[PDB]
């Protein structure tokens, strides 16, 4: 995954 | 996951963790946790702390992060340790 993948998994 | 319900606590972050926020646009003296995190992500990505190739590690020994989080790196996956060292940079 790109870091703004991974990050945006904390949106969830 | 972590639970929707720590998710939407308000906090008020520390001056330096506040500062930081602020930097990448963040206006508010009060945020939910999910909030801080959104700050927080945007942080990273304009620094490009990660790594290039494995983009889920952060390298932040350099960097103020790294004094705020008192870590020289941490990964992404490790949602709950995130929450952590943020929790010890609030008032
Ligand atoms: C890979 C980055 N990304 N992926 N999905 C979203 C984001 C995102 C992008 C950016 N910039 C390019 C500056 C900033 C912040 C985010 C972001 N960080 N966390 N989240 C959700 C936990 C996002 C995000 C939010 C949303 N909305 C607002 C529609 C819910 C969409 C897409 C991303």
């Amino acid at each position: 995954l790109t870091f703004a993948e991974y990050w945006a998994q904390l949106a969830s | 996951q972590i639970p929707a319900s720590e998710q939407e606590t308000l906090v008020r972050p520390k001056p330096l963790l506040l500062k930081l926020l602020k930097s990448v646009g963040a206006q508010k003296d009060t945020y939910t946790m999910k909030e801080v995190l959104f700050y927080l992500g945007q942080y990273i990505m304009t620094k490009r702390l990660y790594d290039a190739a494995q983009q889920h590690i952060v390298y932040c020994s350099n960097d103020l992060l790294g004094d705020l989080f008192g870590v020289p790196s941490f990964s992404v996956k490790e949602h709950r340790k995130i929450y952590t060292m943020i929790y010890r940079n609030l008032v």
